[PDB]
């Protein structure tokens, strides 16, 4: 337990084990312009849950998907990522294809919902 | 066969509604009266989505975007007028004369040289100064004594000389969960079901041009010329005519006026009309005669679609009322022009070179909604000349037929542009029966 | 709902070309195809052709390939879901052998496998291979079963079968479509069944108004209605 | 992919296959008193829609089936006469007579389902 | 059906059977700088309640059971001495001494449960 | 208790001359000065000889 943003410079795997400590400080704390920031802040939180729900990860901090990993995004290996980099430099390197990944997650969850609706008809 | 209810989030079903709409303008940076700096600057791509198989009922005469824009425009005028210097000390007795006005003995009163005592930076001292006032801004007392028109009726404040009254495009937009319905029918009467409907988040660039009897810098009809009215059979409802070929108008004041900065009080410097360099001429507007005749013909050809091919209609000038109603009134270069339009609507049309219009100039203008607040337009130096497109008309029926123009309500000018747009809300939840059951 | 009104009952000698109008009301004229079907005295009911008042894409029978002309004009939206339209049809090399009653009928749905099927019929205008049961009858309370069959060119799952009730010379009414599904408002006493070589229409607990003739249609998603000979029911 | 509200005049089944495209533009986009009041108003409608979504047991899912049956007095039409035959606009126009009753029944059915699950999990 | 806050003086179990009736009146109703400040504040309390609901793994459900046990030092009373014996008011009055500890333990238990599920899903 | 959390292994690029807190504080101070100056008595009559 290191606190809020404690594992900024740590490896990605070390920071992955403490996700609630950052999740519980996204809309709380002590919060005319000032009220505008709160109304703006909640829109970004709901922006984060809207994308969370549209991918089928409603109410879960770690969710696995059906889309595969494209090597053109990053050629590095698993032991070359989790015990090898911090989230800052990872987000710096992969910041070239995040939107594409988000769209693929959206469409994969949409087709998964359609498949479940088709399957539930027997 | 036991069918169960199923819920869907995000179903294409909307309902007509009224909501608050915000302003967005393309980037240009001084600061205009419309406070367009306070609106969002960048429009990346106004993404219009054609809604096929969607025929929706529009009603421009019950539209709510127009009322919101009306109140917003009033708010912009008063917001720009709030921090400027008050002119309560200016309501005094004036000694006025015809300075070289007695040339032909015709336009002697049009502009007048007035001297008077006025306050200075020190409370105890006074200063006697002179200026030039247009005829339309002063009223006699009775000798050569005069007084401002607004003194007996309202308080007076001048505009700050940095804000420009030139209109710039405004894109009106709806928040999240709301949309604007654009009807793309080229023969849209303004009311009823529209067969080809599209959706947008923002309108096109709309300029707030305050004009009367002639719509300036407006949108063009794609085909024919379109005639709109709530109850065309009712003479108490104005007729809005929209053209497809714009007619160009050239307005000018050639009097090379000059400004004289005079200090009224602490941190307050007034701008009077100092002198006129060169000749003293008359402000006027031109329009090409043949184009006006052709556009009048295409207007009457569509007017005949609701009154008969054989009935004869004619065009005459305004019937009376306030100054702003009986004239072509607008804001050119900054100063307020009022042009006599008897030379335009003076033709009778039977079943089957350029002209010029004299204009007078005002700088004391009162608000068209509430009387009790008056704005002094600071005089503009040099020679004023503006070229504009007349694209629409505001006619009034009398009850053969005669048509007289007019329309003194500010919201007619907005109705002339927001007929294509309709604001709707989205209820994205939809329930329907299916052969699926939970668990 | 929805209603379709036809033109007048005028007559003309051979060699000419006559036009028949069909005005629609109470529904989106763009949402459904329109079919023209002619009932001849010396022949069975013949599907002539359909067009789409939305895509303008037409498809007729080869017997009317180079002899019939069918057009529409744009709709007039009444509400968000009601429209008024028209449809015109003519025949070029027209003789006196094409005499009969013509019906314009709007499509069944706007999607699926039975889109263009003639569902809502008109009033009918007076002008100048699939075999079914010969004749069957019954009494009040019992059940009847009418057969319908034809060659491999018009039989089998390969195609879909519909069942129509048709009073002589009057407005028809659809009973069964895609081999078991019945039209809305049809009583559950009617049942459709389909074997690999014939289709059966079962009618249990008969009633006096059922004294009528019945036909069956063979049709795919992009073809025409292949009608039958006819089954005359008797009593009352 | 038709975009936002692309299948407005389409059949209900066709629009049902693209539900994310309408769901992702309910609280985002580009959205001074007027401007802030609409955002606060907009977020209340999303939470109005999500609160009802959770009270029926459809938390975080765009297609959810229920336990309540279909009442014929509401609408007599058939499935193939709805999904491939009508648009969502006219459907909501016609069924706008009994929506409140259906919402209440969904509420009570989910409540009793939760009570039944609480009773069952005690072994 | 007693309405909103009908079972204030009732036993806890009786009020437990009607939970939707109180849940549907937390952000709706009829709700102006003062007026807008309360709306923005009111939605923050609903999200304050919903955020804690999601971090414990009870996303969108009114009755959820946990993995943490009951500590007798919190309260020694029995089940029939709670559900058929007291109202929610006096219960919240009595248990208002250790709610924060319970909330933290719920947080950590859900976090470890998520970690266990991530470890298990790797085969 | 101003809770400061040391971010170890974190080397971050700072730029005080392009910082935005300073300009914001400048405008806040100006706004506060004018807010305090708004309701007090004007001295226009004091400009005399
Ligand atoms: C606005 O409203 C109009 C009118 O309702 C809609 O147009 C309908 O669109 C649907 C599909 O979106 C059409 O139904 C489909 O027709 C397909 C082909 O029909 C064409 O066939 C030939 C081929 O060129 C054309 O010559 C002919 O004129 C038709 O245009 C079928 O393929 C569909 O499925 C059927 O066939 C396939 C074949 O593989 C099978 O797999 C299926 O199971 C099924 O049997 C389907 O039947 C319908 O015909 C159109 N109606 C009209 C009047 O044109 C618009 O779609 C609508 N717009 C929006 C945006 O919703
Ligand atoms: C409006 O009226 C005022 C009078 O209140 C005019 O101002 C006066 O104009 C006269 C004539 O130009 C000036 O007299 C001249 O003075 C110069 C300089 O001493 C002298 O060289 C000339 O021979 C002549 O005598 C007078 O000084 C001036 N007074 C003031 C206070 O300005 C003004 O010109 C009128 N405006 C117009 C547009 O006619
Ligand atoms: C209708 O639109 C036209 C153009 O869209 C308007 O004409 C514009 O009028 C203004 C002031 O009358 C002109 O501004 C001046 O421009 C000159 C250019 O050198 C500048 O030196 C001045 O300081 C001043 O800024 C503007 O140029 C002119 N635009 C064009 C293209 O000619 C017209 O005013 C509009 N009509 C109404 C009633 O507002
Ligand atoms: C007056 O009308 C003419 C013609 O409608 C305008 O000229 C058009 O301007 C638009 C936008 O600037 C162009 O896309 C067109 O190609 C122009 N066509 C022609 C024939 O010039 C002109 O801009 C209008 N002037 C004013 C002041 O409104
Ligand atoms: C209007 O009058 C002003 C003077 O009041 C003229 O301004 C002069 O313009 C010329 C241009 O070459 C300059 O060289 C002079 O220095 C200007 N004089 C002053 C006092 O600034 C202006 O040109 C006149 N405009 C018209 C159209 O007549
Ligand atoms: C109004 O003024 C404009 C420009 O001052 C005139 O338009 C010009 O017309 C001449 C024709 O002799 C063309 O050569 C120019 O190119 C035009 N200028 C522009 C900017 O297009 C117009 O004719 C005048 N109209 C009237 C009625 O006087
Ligand atoms: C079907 O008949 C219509 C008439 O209702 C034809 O439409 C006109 O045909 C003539 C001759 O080709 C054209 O000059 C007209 O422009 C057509 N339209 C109208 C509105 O008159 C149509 O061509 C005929 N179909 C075919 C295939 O010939
Ligand atoms: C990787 O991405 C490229 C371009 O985005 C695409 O063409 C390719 O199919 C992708 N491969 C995989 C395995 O996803
Ligand atoms: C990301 O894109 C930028 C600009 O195209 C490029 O300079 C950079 O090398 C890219 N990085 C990666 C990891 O693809
Ligand atoms: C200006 O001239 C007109 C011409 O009739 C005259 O009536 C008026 O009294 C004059 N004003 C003066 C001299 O102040
Ligand atoms: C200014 O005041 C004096 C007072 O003696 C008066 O005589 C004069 O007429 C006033 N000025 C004007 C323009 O009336
Ligand atoms: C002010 O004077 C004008 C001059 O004619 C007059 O029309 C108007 O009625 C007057 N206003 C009042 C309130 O008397
Ligand atoms: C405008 O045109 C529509 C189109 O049908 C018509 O219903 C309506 O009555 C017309 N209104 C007027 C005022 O002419
Ligand atoms: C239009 O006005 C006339 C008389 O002014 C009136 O009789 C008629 O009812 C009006 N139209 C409508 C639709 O009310
Ligand atoms: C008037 O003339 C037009 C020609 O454009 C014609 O269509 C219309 O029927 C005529 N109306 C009458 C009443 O004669
Ligand atoms: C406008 O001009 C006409 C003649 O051109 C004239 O009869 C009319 O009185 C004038 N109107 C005004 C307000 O001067
Ligand atoms: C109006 O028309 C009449 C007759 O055509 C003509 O005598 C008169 O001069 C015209 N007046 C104007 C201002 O056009
Ligand atoms: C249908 O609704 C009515 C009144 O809403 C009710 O009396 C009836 O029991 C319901 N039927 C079914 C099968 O739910
Ligand atoms: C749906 O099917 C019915 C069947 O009678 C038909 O009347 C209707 O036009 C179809 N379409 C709609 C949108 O209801
Ligand atoms: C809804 O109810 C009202 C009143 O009972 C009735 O007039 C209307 O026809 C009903 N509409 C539908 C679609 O059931
Ligand atoms: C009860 O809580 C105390 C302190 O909070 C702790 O020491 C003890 O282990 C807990 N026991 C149980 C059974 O939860
Ligand atoms: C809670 O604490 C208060 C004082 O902090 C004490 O009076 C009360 O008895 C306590 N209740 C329980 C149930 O521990």
């Amino acid at each position: 337990s290191l606190g809020f943003l404690g594992a900024a410079g740590s490896t990605m795997g070390a920071a992955s084990m403490t996700l609630t400590v950052q999740a519980r400080n996204l809309l709380s704390g002590i919060v005319i312009k000032q009220l505008q920031a709160r109304v703006l802040a909640v829109e970004h939180y709901l922006r984060d849950q809207q994308l969370l729900g549209i991918w089928g990860c409603s109410g879960k901090l770690i969710c696995c998907t059906n889309v595969p990993w494209n090597s053109s995004w990053s050629n590095r290996n698993l032991s070359e990522i989790w015990d090898n980099m911090t989230w800052l430099q990872w987000d710096k390197e992969i910041s070239n294809y995040t939107q594409i990944i988000y769209g693929l997650l959206e469409e994969s969850q949409n087709q998964q919902e359609k498949n479940e609706q088709d399957l539930l008809a027997l | 066969e036991n069918l169960w209810v199923t819920v869907y989030y995000g179903v294409p079903v909307w309902k007509d509604a009224e909501t608050t709409l915000f302003c967005a303008s393309d980037a240009k940076a001084k600061h205009n009266v419309w406070a367009t700096h306070a609106c969002v600057p960048t429009d990346p791509n106004p993404q219009e989505i054609h809604l096929e198989n969607v025929t929706e009922e529009f009603n421009m005469w019950k539209n709510n975007m127009v009322e919101q824009m009306h109140e917003d425009i009033i708010s912009l005028w008063d917001q720009s007028l709030k921090p400027c210097v008050k002119l309560t000390p200016l309501c005094v007795t004036l000694q006025c004369t015809n300075v070289t006005n007695n040339i032909t003995d015709d336009m002697r009163g049009e502009l007048k040289n007035c001297s008077f005592n006025m306050t200075t930076e020190l409370r105890d001292k006074k200063q006697k100064v002179y200026s030039l006032f247009y005829r339309l801004d002063v009223v006699q007392i009775n000798n050569k004594e005069y007084r401002l028109i607004n003194c007996n009726t309202s308080a007076i404040t001048q505009a700050c000389p940095k804000v420009s009254f030139e209109p710039i495009p405004i894109h009106y937009c709806a928040p999240a969960g709301f949309a604007i319905l654009k009807c793309k029918d080229k023969k849209f009467n303004g009311t009823g079901p529209c067969p080809s409907v599209s959706t947008v988040q923002c309108t096109h660039g709309i300029k707030p041009v305050v004009s009367t009897q002639l719509l300036l810098n407006g949108s063009l009809a794609e085909e024919e010329v379109i005639i709109r009215s709530e109850n065309i059979t009712n003479n108490a409802k104005n007729i809005l005519v929209q053209l497809n070929t714009p007619v160009q108008i050239n307005c000018t004041r050639p009097n090379n006026n000059t400004v004289k900065s005079i200090r009224i009080g602490p941190g307050q410097w007034f701008y009077y009309t100092g002198d006129i360099i060169g000749d003293i001429r008359q402000a006027h507007c031109n329009v090409s005669k043949a184009t006006w005749n052709e556009t009048l013909g295409k207007v009457v050809k569509q007017l005949r679609k609701h009154f008969g091919n054989n009935t004869i209609i004619r065009f005459a000038n305004s019937s009376g009322g306030d100054l702003e109603v009986t004239t072509h009134s607008f804001n050119c270069g900054g100063e307020f022009f009022y042009c006599n339009t008897s030379g335009l609507f003076n033709s009778t049309w039977i079943s089957n070179d350029s002209i010029t219009l004299p204009c007078r100039i005002k700088q004391i203008i009162n608000m068209w909604q509430r009387i009790g607040q008056a704005m002094y337009a600071p005089p503009i130096q040099g020679v004023i000349r503006c070229v504009s497109n007349i694209t629409g008309l505001i006619l009034t029926r009398d009850g053969t037929e005669t048509f007289r123009p007019g329309g003194g309500d500010m919201r007619d000018n907005w109705r002339s542009e927001l007929y294509k747009y309709k604001v709707v809300k989205i209820e994205p939840l939809g329930v329907a029966p299916t052969k699926c059951k939970r668990r | 709902q929805g209603q379709l009104v036809q033109s007048g009952a005028t007559t003309t000698k051979p060699g000419s070309s006559v036009k028949i109008s069909c005005k629609t009301s109470g529904y989106r004229f763009n949402f459904y195809h329109i079919n023209w079907i002619r009932q001849t005295a010396g022949r069975g009911p013949e599907w002539m052709g359909w067009i789409s008042p939305y895509s303008g894409d037409k498809n007729l029978a080869p017997a009317f390939q180079d002899r019939v002309n069918m057009t529409t004009d744009t709709e007039v939206p009444v509400t968000s879901f009601t429209s008024t339209g028209a449809a015109y049809m003519e025949i070029r090399n027209l003789t006196s052998d094409d005499t009969g009653t013509y019906f314009c009928a709007k499509g069944l749905l706007r999607d699926g496998s039975s889109t263009w099927l003639p569902y809502l019929w008109g009033q009918g205008t007076l002008l100048t291979v699939l075999t079914q049961s010969a004749s069957v009858s019954g009494s009040l309370g019992q059940s009847v079963t009418i057969s319908c069959t034809g060659p491999n060119s018009v039989c089998c799952s390969h195609k879909s079968i519909s069942w129509y009730q048709w009073p002589p010379g009057r407005a028809p009414t659809l009973i069964i479509y895609e081999d078991n599904e019945r039209a809305p408002g049809i009583s559950p006493r009617f049942s459709g069944y389909k074997s690999y070589w014939s289709a059966y229409l079962t009618i249990s607990d008969l009633r006096p108004e059922d004294e009528t003739t019945y036909y069956c249609c063979s049709y795919t998603h992009n073809s025409g209605c292949v009608f039958g000979t006819g089954t005359k029911v008797s009593v009352l």
